[PDB]
């Protein structure tokens, strides 16, 4: 074994969960799109009904 | 016929099977 010393192992362990939380934050921002665009369509059609009253 | 020292046929055993039976990660990546 070649393990590299536990303080430094503590780092090696945060850059993998760095990757991890770098694919999370991409999840998060396709979630926010997909949320965000429903919400302006309704409010379209909503003015547009207006508009029509 | 030349049986390498290293080998664990130069010792008296003879490996039949080897098997991983789980594969985990460190709790943080988990």
């Amino acid at each position: 074994a070649a393990r590299p010393p536990e303080e430094v192992k503590a780092a090696f362990d945060d850059a993998i969960a760095a990757r991890e939380n770098e694919q999370q934050y991409i999840r998060e921002a396709e979630a926010y799109t997909n949320e965000v665009q429903p919400r302006a369509n309704g409010q379209a059609q909503r003015i547009l009904e207006e508009a029509r009253a | 016929p030349v049986i390498n020292p290293n080998s664990m046929a130069a010792l008296g055993i003879e490996v039949v099977d080897v098997r991983i039976k789980q594969i985990n990660l460190p709790t943080e990546v988990s």
